[PDB]
Parts: structure tokens; C-alpha cells; sequence
């Protein structure tokens, strides 16, 4: 009997009258299969969206511990452990997610297999066990034939060339995606919409469509109760007004701050946005994090000295970021903090190359305005905004 | 760098 | 009787050994066919046989010798078909357009499909119709001979080599698989020259100039059509502008001298001779005062800023901003008034239409100007590696 | 400019 089973009937005496509501919130105005749920061990619902929506309803403080424990006792064979599966990736619970995974892989339903088969694929990518081409190659002989897995093979790929900077290929791949093929599975439908609108307001940040990133991440934002999509799309507005809107960016990201108060990796990545909105105005900035030596960390320490004239200090962080390997993006901003370091215009200039080879249109504003303020061609700054990188 | 997430 | 078939029975009478000779002119296997041609109102099966002998015995009346045979032809065999693209790469205007009417009015299809695509070609190159409109046409045509497949890109790619438009190039002539043609050896082996030419100048485009130059030495070596020596001589010639003065001029000389009688050619080896000159900023005997080309004006302009005349410079670029440039041309117009004005934006913008027209062989003009006024070496690294989209 | 043709 699954802790939501057992804590679901002791709710239900108290509090007699959540049939009606819990019929509304799960996806059913007529309550027939919620009985079925709540009595006969082992009867899931058509949609996971209901079990999904009454834990948020009624045990919002204690979704992880519940769905944890019954994901875990599910039928691996059986169209909600397939849900749960997603449901698991996208809040990147991947404590739920790698059991299911190893267990989709050794059971005997075939189309189960073939998802944690994909599944294993992103997760082996996104953690550097395996390379692109790899990934790409062992995609291929899986012979995918479900609609889900064809969208989502493409979805993994998209997730590797966002945190890899290489966002030259974003574009035209997620055009490839059409979920309207996905009809047996509702709340995965659902969920890779809402993948798809956060990876369409990164594309639309990443090539300076700032009006359309904020459309999307509104869209986002309308289409999901999953936090981890919430996290990205408040991310990605606040990034959108970094270079206008002071005190909206700031708002965006302490909006993100308040929701991920239980959630240390969301925290972090919160205070990393602040950090940097800080160091673009030029700001006193608390939310550096001297006890990193992660790149981003690095940089933001670095930029804040520069800043405020602390040139010594600075070279001393530079010089600590000169033995760490960069992506191109990374490889982009160290030459802008470099440039500013040493007001040395070469720098600017192998900084627009590395930000046109990961073709960032948005953060390749910086080395500009620097060029700009050094008094470069106007004529020759059209130019380099015009070329593209091949 | 400036965070980036999807 | 054709006048050809006159005169090689006048030349007959006088001198047997000559039916060997003209056997093995025409590359014949057996001396049959030359008989039947001469006593049979009857072709050969290649028309090089013909050309080849027309060239050996009579090389000084080819024009008169071939316009009077060619417009005798009967337009639905593979003689008269032959004789289009000869017509054709010879530059005998006169000869094609008489050609391509009658091969559109008659009632081979095969002579059809070549008379009505040589005339989207011809409309093309005197800018009857646009490139839109040819590519129109051409797909309604629904081409099914590997020919006219193959000139059906050729006419495009001589159409963006004209208009400055080198983008598209590269791609376009790799689609050409000349091994498909099987029938029409002698239209096989000319196109094969034309794409020699052609490539010669796309690597010359791309700033790969021994591969250039490799090139226009096979067209040499494939071909007897002055045309295309012509524009082989001009290509070596070019590709040689900016490091070898005396190589460049002696294959710009070459030119002029198998060009004497044609005033086209001449002008063109004139013109490559005044480019020459004025790159290397030399007396320039060659200079046109009497045009009013862009090409002309340009170097005009290039060498009273040579030879420090600015006033006259100026007049002639205010004249030049009064005319309608390519792409190619304006980067050249913005390179002139960099030097003149001595202003980098001017060569910004050259080095923006060199990128356009995808030019990576002038563009080394505003380069080299930039690099004088001291600009930074990555800078000029960075305009290098981007591309234009 | 430069003359050109094939």
C-alpha cells in the first residue's frame, strides 16, 4: 500500500468531501475511476496527470516522498511508469529516474525498452559518459518507432548543445519536433510541450529575439506546474532584460529565489543570474561565490574586480581561468574579461569569434559595446554584427 | 558567465 | 555545294595525298566518310571531323568556311545540334540565333530541347529576362537530354560569373556529371572545356590560385576554340596580379596576340593589362579615356590616385556613384575611395561587398590598405574568417 | 576593376 494510498484514505474521513474536488482537479468531472484508484491495489489512472495533480493539491510539501514511493512499486510494464518516467526527468529526480530506467531496459514490454533505452542515452550525454556521436550513433540503431521517443531524441539533443554552447544547430532541429504525432500519451505530450517552450525562449534569447524569449517562457509558464520548467522560464525572462531592465531582471530572479527555497541546485543557479545581472551594471555585488572554482564563478569574480579597478586581483583570477578547459561560449567571455582587463582590443575581437562560432547573438553585445567605447568604426562594428561564422 | 537552462 | 565542300574538291584536284591527310585531321578509323561527305549532299557522326579539317587546311576562313556550312544543315540531326554549340562557344552570334529559331520552330524534339534552352541562355547573358524567369523556364521545359541538363546549369554559372554573384558557384557546377553524355562526343568534350574555364575561375574566386591556374591549363590543353584560350590566358593572368608582374603581362600578351582580329578580345586583354598596371601602381599605358564602363572609369580613377591627382580622381568616382554597380563592382568602388579619402570606413565597406559577391581574391586590395593604416592583425583575421550570409 | 570570364 503506497504512502499515497495509506495517507489518502486517512485524509478522506476527516475530510469527507474531496471526492467532488479531487474529480475536478484530476482530469474527470465524474469521479468513477478515482474509487477504482483509491480501493482496488494497483489501478492506475489513463493519465498521470491525476495522480500528479492531487499530490500538488493535497500533499504539496511532500511530493518527492510521495511520488518517490510510488513510482518506485509501478509496473514497469505498464503505460504509468512510462509517464513517470518523464514525470521524473523533467523534475530531475533522478533517483526515480535511473531505477526506472535500468528496469525499463531488462523487462519484457517492448515499448517501455525503447523508452528507458533513450532515456539511459540522455542521461549517459548529459553527464559526459558518453560523446555526441555516440549518443547520435547508438539513437540510430535503437530504430525508434514510437512518436515519444522520436520527439524526445531530438529533445536530448538539444539539451546537450544548450549546455555545451554550441547553439548553431538549435533552430532547425527543434523545427524537426511535432508533437502533434504523440497521441496516446497525454501528460507526455504535454510535458515536452512545455520542453519545448523553455528551448524555444533560449533560441529566441540566443539570437537576440528578446520580445519573442519572453513569449515563450510565458508560454512555459502558462503550460506547466513542474518547478524545474518554472526555474528555466523565470531564468530566462530575468536574462532576456539583463541589458535594459535592471529591477525587472532582478525581479524574475528573486521570483526564482522564492520558489526554490527547498532546492539547493535552483538556489545556486539563481544566485549565478544575480551575479552576473550585478557585474553587467556595474554593481557592488554580494552574490559572488568565492568558494568556487567553477568557470562561471570564476569569471563573475573576475568581472566584479575589473569593475571596481581591482586590476592585481583580477589578473590573479584570469590567471587561475587560463589553466581550465573552455566551450566556445566560455572561451568567449574569458576574452571579453581579458579585453577589459588589459583595454586591449584583440581580445574584443577573438571574443565576437568565439561568440560567432557559438552563434550567441545576445552576450557578443559586450565585447561591441567595449569596441565601441574605444572608439571603433562604426561601419566596421555593422560589418562584424553582419558576418556570420560558417 | 551568465547561466543559461532548459 | 557548301563552299567547305567546294574547296576541298579544288584543293582535291591539285593534291591527292591530301585524303589521308584530312582522314587523319578528322580522326577517322577508315578514310570512308570523307568520300561520302564530299559526293553526297551526308555528316559525319562527330563534328569535330569537320572543324578539325576546316582548322588544318583553311584555318584563315573558319568563320565564312562554317557560317556557310552550319546554316546549310538540316536542324534535326545531331550535325546541326553540334553545330549550336559551336556556334555557341565560338561566340558567333550570328550563327546561333539563326540556329536556335529554327530548331525551336521544328519538328525534332531534340533539336527542340537544345534551340529553346540555348534561347533562355542567349535572353539571359543580353538581360532579356531575369535569372528568376530563366530558372522558370527552364523547369517547365522538362529537360531530358544529359546536354541540356548539363548547359541548363552552364547558363547560370556564366550568368553569376557575369553579375559578380560568385556565391552560388561552387555548388552549381558540382552538379555537372559530364559522363552522361554518351551521345554528341563533340558537345561532351567542349562542355568539358567549359567547365575547365569555369572552375578555373571559381578557385581563382576563392583565392586557391595554383589550383586555378591548373585549371585554365587543362582548358588549354582540351580545346583548339579561341574563346576559350581567351579566357584561359586571362585567368593565369589574373591569378598571378599581385605576385609575378612580368608572368601576369606575359599572359596577358599571350592574349592579345591570338585576339588581333577581334576587337572583344583585345579590349579584354587591354583592360586585364590596365588592371595590372595599376595594382601595381605603374605608368599605365593602357588606360580607356574615351569610356564610359565602370570597368574603365575604375581605372581611371586607380591610377590619378597612383600618381597623386586626386582632383582628377574625384571627378571620375563622382561620375561612377551615377551608375548602377554589382556587388563586385561597388567593392571596388569603395576600395577607390578608401585610398582617395583615406578613410577606413570606405574599406570597410569594400571588404562588405567582397564578402557579398564572395570575392576572396580582390578583397585583398582593402586588406592590404587596412593593414597600412595600422589595423589590428586579428581584426583583419576575424573579417577574414567570417562569411556572408 | 579586373576583367573576368570563362
Amino acid at each position: 500500500m503506497e504512502l499515497i494510498r495509506i495517507a489518502m484514505k486517512k485524509d478522506l474521513e476527516n475530510d469527507n468531501s474531496l471526492m467532488n474536488k479531487w474529480a475536478t482537479v484530476a482530469g474527470l468531472k465524474n469521479p468513477n475511476p478515482l474509487y477504482d484508484f483509491l480501493n482496488h491495489d494497483g489501478k492506475t489512472f489513463n493519465e498521470f496527470s491525476s495522480i500528479v495533480n492531487i499530490v500538488k493539491s493535497q500533499y504539496p510539501d511532500r511530493e518527492y516522498e510521495l511520488m518517490k514511493d510510488y513510482c518506485l512499486n509501478l509496473d514497469v510494464k505498464t503505460k504509468a511508469a512510462r509517464s513517470a518516467l518523464e514525470y521524473a526527468d523533467a523534475n530531475m529526480f533522478f533517483e526515480i529516474e535511473d531505477v526506472l530506467i535500468d528496469s525499463m531496459i531488462s523487462c519484457s514490454n517492448m515499448k517501455s525498452k525503447e523508452y528507458g533505452k533513450v532515456y539511459k542515452i540522455h542521461r549517459e550525454l548529459s553527464n559526459s559518459v558518453i560523446t555526441e556521436f555516440e549518443a547520435v550513433k547508438r539513437l540510430g540503431k535503437l530504430n525508434i518507432k514510437t512518436p515519444e521517443m522520436n520527439s524526445f531524441s531530438r529533445l536530448l539533443l538539444l539539451y546537450h548543445y544548450l549546455s555545451t554552447g554550441n547553439f548553431s544547430p538549435m533552430a532547425q532541429l527543434i523545427k524537426q519536433i511535432d508533437l502533434s504525432e504523440i497521441s496516446e500519451n497525454m501528460y507526455i505530450r504535454n510535458t515536452y510541450q512545455t520542453r519545448v517552450h523553455v528551448l524555444m525562449s533560449n533560441i529566441k534569447l540566443n539570437e537576440n529575439s528578446l520580445e519573442e524569449c519572453r513569449e515563450y517562457s510565458k508560454k512555459a509558464l502558462e503550460s506547466t506546474n513542474i518547478l524545474r520548467f518554472q526555474v528555466f522560464s523565470y531564468l530566462t525572462i530575468g536574462n532576456s532584460l539583463l541589458f535594459s531592465n535592471y529591477e525587472l531582471a532582478q525581479e524574475n530572479f528573486l521570483k526564482g529565489l522564492s520558489i526554490s527555497v527547498q532546492n539547493e541546485n535552483y538556489n545556486m543557479i539563481f544566485q549565478q543570474a544575480l551575479c552576473f545581472l550585478n557585474n553587467v551594471w556595474r554593481k557592488e555585488n554580494k552574490w559572488i561565490n568565492f568558494e568556487s572554482d567553477s568557470i562561471m564563478d570564476l569569471q563573475e569574480q573576475a568581472h566584479c574586480f575589473i569593475n571596481f579597478n581591482e586590476n592585481s586581483k583580477a589578473k590573479e583570477v584570469l590567471d587561475k581561468l587560463d589553466l581550465l578547459v573552455h566551450n566556445d561560449n566560455e572561451l568567449a567571455m574569458h576574452y571579453y574579461l581579458k579585453g577589459r582587463l588589459e583595454q586591449n582590443k584583440a581580445c574584443f575581437y577573438s571574443s565576437i569569434e568565439y561568440f560567432k562560432k557559438s552563434n550567441d547573438k545576445f552576450l557578443i553585445r559586450l565585447p561591441l559595446l567595449e569596441l565601441q567605447k574605444m572608439g571603433e568604426n562604426q561601419k566596421l562594428l555593422e560589418l562584424l554584427l553582419l558576418l556570420e561564422h560558417h | 558567465g551568465m547561466p543559461r537552462g532548459a
